[PDB]
């Protein structure tokens, strides 16, 4: 068959719910995490599940697990729902820098880095996109860190500009900018 | 308490499994958010008599794995990726 | 290509063998060269789903095994020597 | 039954020989090594076999084998010795030097932390042995280093004097000292 997905919040202890859905109110469901194997009951108060919503767990009791599943036994077989695959993905940006801060001058020929830098929580995804007038690009403690590196090798007079380097999460996005003077060879 | 003949077995430079973040592999795809975000794969590994020496592949293969990429709040799509793995290993020198 | 339910479970936060330089643990004993010089345990490896969460024991033991120490130009003897092993592991904060 | 040695030279293409002794002159003997499994054969030249010497091969061809032994099928049997095990092993001491190395003036109460350095060639093991006037010792590019640590945490006055670092490979040795003078709290 198929696979679901259930998505982790970027803050534990938040409740998320299973799509296991039924047709007994009192049907007696269980929920299968791996891996490694383990399998959760409700307790009434935190652990529940309805025959209208499904199984709602506390996301930091299966945060760890890949896949999750509901699972209730009747009779002489015992049956179980399609794998639910979790998803544990953060989208808060700290701050967006560079290197130089600063202001920059420079002349013709010479060569240029500008490195971008990109703090933000845990399990977080982070795409940049520059902004600027032969260019070359490269993307690679309780925080995250990402860096992507502008170069132009032998700049030209006409890369003097503003220079704005963008980090998003996915929902959320910051920048942070700097101008770039050049001028001709001294003298 | 494991003999010297286990032991000496045991350590011969050879193909190992070992745990590798993708994150490592594919440094590239920094959107991305993998499951599992690590991958075991076969590699050289192990030690050789002479601390002159060293273990090294002699045999290299592509493998290809399926793995859930979620991106950033956005999308989610299972994704095959090529990793690399050590068919033969060897004690060479440095 | 291997399936993701492959991968998956291959990845899970279970000990795995690894190859570990006697020199690294047990680093005092400067004077002895052994054969061989690296030997396989059992440790906590693999991922977790959450980069929020780690990999780590939780019930090690101590194991022994036969090495050969050699000492600098002077004499070689069997030694028996302790390490650690990771006997369950499990996904925790950090 | 038992087990052999064989000592790989510091000086690897220099031949070694396995005590592997026969009695038909004419014995087809080959030689197996592990790990991993090889087996070598006489080709004249380099590698040989003699009723009263025993397998003769270069050493740089099973320096990496933990073990080895000779082997030979007459008949309907195959018979091989003795595990011989193969002990790879350097001599040379490059130099011993610690710091600070130049004069040394402190006072009473004070610390102190010398730290000793021995620089080899590779397969070296060394053994520290100091001297000297409450004092607490500890051990740990194509060449090897080693480090003692030596620390006296509230030094008296009578810590003053020579201080001397001897490493020794097994067969050579080599020192390197420096005076401590230690005079009263200044004023």
């Amino acid at each position: 068959h198929q696979h679901g997905v259930v998505y982790i919040t970027e803050n534990k202890n938040k409740t998320v719910v299973i799509p296991c859905l039924g047709s007994i109110s009192n049907l007696n469901v269980s929920l299968c995490a791996r891996y490694p194997e383990k399998r959760f009951v409700p307790d009434g108060n935190r652990i529940s599940w309805d025959s209208k919503k499904g199984f709602t767990i506390p996301s930091y009791m299966i945060s760890y697990a890949g896949m999750v599943f509901c699972e209730a036994k009747i009779n002489d077989e015992s049956y179980q729902s399609i794998m639910y695959i979790v998803v544990v993905v953060g989208y808060r940006i700290y701050d967006v820098v560079l290197s130089p801060s600063h202001g920059i001058e420079l002349s013709v020929g010479e060569k240029l880095v500008l490195n971008c830098t990109a703090r933000t929580e845990l399990n977080v995804g982070i795409d940049f996109n520059w902004e600027y007038p032969h260019k070359k690009l490269v993307n690679r403690s309780e925080m995250k860190k990402f860096l992507s590196t502008l170069t132009i090798d032998g700049v030209t007079r006409s890369d003097q500009g503003l220079y704005t380097c963008a980090a998003s999460s996915g929902l959320m996005t910051k920048k942070n900018s700097t101008f770039v003077r050049v001028h001709e060879k001294p003298f | 308490t494991k003999g010297w003949s286990e032991v000496l077995k045991g350590s011969e430079c050879k193909p190992r499994p070992i745990v590798v973040p993708v994150s490592e592999t594919h440094p590239e795809l920094t959107s991305q958010r993998f499951n599992p975000p690590c991958v075991t794969l076969m590699r050289c590994g192990g030690c050789c008599n002479d601390e002159s020496l060293e273990c090294v592949p002699t045999e290299e293969v592509n493998v290809t794995m399926e793995l859930l990429g979620a991106s950033g709040s956005g999308s989610n799509g299972m994704q095959r990726l090529s990793f690399v793995e050590h068919k033969k290993c060897d004690c060479r020198p440095r």
